[PDB]
């Protein structure tokens, strides 16, 4: 039985303290917190210990959380598909991040906010937000050269565990 | 609340594996983590200058001296004498709050209460303003790197000169309750456990970490430690990092003639002086990850959640008092 | 007072046991562990004589050990399922379990738990014998356990219904004792074999039994109960030494002539079997306390522990309705010569 | 450099209360002793001290399993206001450690100090004998162990001075 340490980065408010919370006990709030978990999970016959890291606040200080980075086997990184900024920081400040902090480690890419997507509503109510298609998202996915980009969404669920399986088969694999 | 602080406590016996096997982690670790998710959680909604809401406060006051009363309780043993009522000399072993526990907790937590009270002075008229980040006032207002903050604005043409006056004055509180956190966390790492995996990592000798060319210049005839650093790259902080971590690396080596490692010491301070925001170092990451002492974990730990309060808050002044800057330039 | 009161027990738990703050002290299952079998010593200790646990220590006994059983409602199994929406879309999802041996065990050892405490309640009222002060005139004229109140009984012995009553509470009691001690044993097999208890075990087979032992598990014949009957099991150390170098080869067999060796364990294990049949109320054995000294498994140190207590009430209880059916027995001799 | 000390003895005879008195500077007007552990400074030297109490192990034997695993010294206490104790120290304990550890060293300690020049007491007890501190003696030359001190958690009398003496047999 291996140990797998697996990371989420990305923006403030791009929503990973719940995709984190939802995968991990199928719920979706409102404070709102996701202490360091770690539980045994069989995949494909064999057992794994993986162990489930937030990076939530380190946005605003650099030095509020100094484990996030020290071995990690696997990132998760995260933009909203609703937020154009967090789209190219992807590009300009996560990858710079994760190749001088842990060079050579897998990233699953993942968009967040899938329900909000195409909701016409949402977007005359928000005029500043500007929904990314699953396209830009493969097309960045290419571009970090990262092996798979998923989207999901805490509020339904889709697709959650899928990004965790993915985060987990790169790491095996 | 009885049963929410089970569930709290529960948690960390398990530390963190929740399967059992505690093959897992440190009630020191634990509780260092725990502390920093909790501080995450709650500050990460500071994101105007204002008082932070009573609930909020109320919730942030009880978990932490729930996290922070495992130290209550950290002794040292020492002997000592008392006498009855009738006279009688009697030796006992008395017991008291451990050294760094006794001074530095009561310490943080005044600091703690100092940063809830300068958002306190803000309860009421604030002569600016924040719009929602997503609506249309917010698209046409050091903003455009955090694009989930909510955009402040000061009115059209300056702000008053007292209300600007005031702002520097917490500005000012608030950075030296950063500064005062900071030499807290900086006394704890120096007080921990130099971990077994760290050494192991560690070259076979001074002459490897430095190298040959830093190795020359801290082993000279003359040296001053002032112009040594003139002479190297520092444009960076990345650069500057991994200088630091090579000369701790042979200060622990040498620590196991004694001119280098005191010349070694005497360039660490002078980092710690001329770069104070500095992430933290190869060996202080190990520190913290392998220790397994509660007493300095939450020592460490909170002193660690209140220096990024301290931060938020002077950036919340940074974010208006530069945003005013702008409104004097385009009245031009 | 009581949140209060809590904290003190779960900090003191974190450091775990070192109150000087290095935890250079245990793990917490250890803490966990101890803790429990500190708590019921104590509680259990007053109980001296057959009466109802009183309702105050009745009350702390309760939440003291709801606090300590607690972590157990967290541990869980962490195991892929299914979802579907108000709509039909069916999506897959993680799912959070009680651990298995969690599951059905903490309710059954609770269970126990109150059957015990009642069955002191039942001794509520009217007892046909009473208790003397030890240092007592009374008391002077098993005084082994010197330090118990002794019984006294009618001078013509007990009356059929108050001892047909005690009887049918010893039967009662012992089958809890026997299912505690049933959960205990289920778990300790279930628990780590400790790298400090290897690195201690003998090269061969041969070593752990010696040469005699190994001729008798090893020829063609076998039949475990003569094998038994063969040795000398005459004292409870013989018998747990001989427990001993048993589980030690069972061990030795199972990390590594090639065939056989199967038969050899299996036999092996088919004696500690009868080990338990003939001899139910052993100490541990060394492999038993190594387990629980190196064991790092929260839950099972609750269990194994919880579990120990419980045997151990159930065993106490019995001992006081054996001390007046013992001397009972003694009012109805004395009274006959 | 840790220290084991478990301290063992009959029931009623003062011990987890010892433990208490040592540890805490307390009575009990309950009584419990978790396990306690605490860095000691002795002649420059720091040690670790582990104190173990094993009241219990007088009504069940598969109660206290990890009671003498490892044992660096034990502490033997009999109550001086108990015939019954003092004749057990024999009897009873000796054939124990001697068994499940031996070679263990041990500080053998009457308890209940305040009570046993008590006259009103043993009136009022008359079912308890005292035993004299020669008595006491007797006991250790014979028991073949290096201490015999008399202690009360009441008065707190001579307390320390058990586990300093207990400390020390183990550091020499
Ligand atoms: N509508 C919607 N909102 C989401 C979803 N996931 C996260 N959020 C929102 O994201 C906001 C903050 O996300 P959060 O979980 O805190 O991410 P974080 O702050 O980066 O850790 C909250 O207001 C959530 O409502 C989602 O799937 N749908
Ligand atoms: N006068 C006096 N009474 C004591 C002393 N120690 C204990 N006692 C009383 O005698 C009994 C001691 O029992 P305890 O401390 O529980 O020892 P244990 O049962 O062997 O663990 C309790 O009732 C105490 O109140 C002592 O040093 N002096």
């Amino acid at each position: 039985s291996r140990f797998i340490k697996c990371v989420t980065v990305g923006d403030g408010a791009v929503g990973k303290t719940c995709m984190l919370i939802s995968y991990t006990s199928n719920t979706f709030p409102t404070p709102t917190v996701f202490d360091n978990f770690s539980a045994n999970v069989v995949v494909d016959g064999n057992t794994v210990n993986l162990g489930l890291w937030d990076t939530a606040g380190q946005e605003d200080y650099n030095r509020l959380r100094p484990l996030s980075y020290r071995g990690a086997d696997v990132f998760i990184l995260a933009f909203s598909l609703i937020s154009k900024a967090s789209y190219e920081n992807v590009a300009k400040k996560w990858i710079p991040e994760l190749r001088h902090y842990a060079p050579g480690v897998p990233i699953i890419l993942v968009g967040t906010k899938l329900d909000l997507r195409d909701d016409k509503q949402f977007f005359i109510d928000h005029p500043g937000a500007v929904p990314i298609t699953t396209n830009q998202g493969e097309e960045l996915k290419k571009l970090i050269g990262s092996p798979i980009y998923i989207e999901c969404s805490s509020k339904t669920q889709q697709n959650v565990k899928a990004v965790f399986d993915a985060a987990i088969k790169v790491v095996l694999q | 609340d009885m049963e929410m602080m089970k569930d709290r406590f529960a948690k960390l016996l398990l530390g963190e594996d929740m399967s059992g096997g505690g093959k897992g982690v440190s009630s020191a670790l634990a509780l260092s983590n725990a502390i920093t998710n909790l501080a995450a959680s709650i500050f990460g909604e500071q994101t105007k200058l204002q008082p932070m809401p009573q609930d909020r406060q109320a919730r942030w006051k009880k978990e932490i001296d729930w996290l922070l009363s495992v130290t209550d309780h950290i002794v040292e043993f020492v002997p000592s004498q008392q006498t009855s009522k009738d006279g009688v000399c009697t030796e006992i072993m008395v017991t008291r709050q451990r050294g760094d526990l006794l001074m530095n907790i009561p310490a943080l937590r005044k600091l703690d209460a100092m940063l809830i009270d300068t958002l306190d002075n803000f309860r009421g008229h604030n002569e600016f303003w924040y719009v929602s980040r997503d609506s249309e006032e917010g698209q046409q207002a050091r903003t455009n790197d955090k694009w989930w903050l909510p955009p402040v604005k000061v009115p059209p043409g300056g702000l008053s000169e007292p209300s600007r006056r005031m702002l520097y004055f917490q500005k000012d509180s608030v950075t030296q309750v950063q500064k005062a956190a900071m030499a807290i966390n900086a006394q704890v790492l120096s007080e921990m456990e130099i971990p077994e995996s760290y050494i192991d990592s560690l070259p076979k000798n001074g002459r490897a970490s430095l190298g040959d060319s830093i190795y020359k210049s801290i082993t000279e005839e003359w040296f001053d430690p002032e112009q040594f650093l003139a002479m190297l790259d520092m444009s960076t902080e990345h650069k500057v990092l991994d200088l630091k971590n090579r000369i701790e690396a042979s200060v622990v080596i040498w620590k196991r003639r004694e001119l280098f490692e005191e010349r070694a010491e005497t360039i660490l301070v002078l980092l710690k002086q001329k770069f104070p925001g500095l992430p933290q170092s190869s060996l202080d990451i190990s520190k913290i990850q392998f220790n397994k002492d509660v007493g300095q974990a939450v020592l460490e730990s909170y002193s660690r959640i209140l220096e990024s309060l301290a931060y938020t808050v002077m950036s919340r002044i940074e974010d208006v008092l530069y945003t005013d800057t702008l409104a004097l330039k385009q009245t031009l």
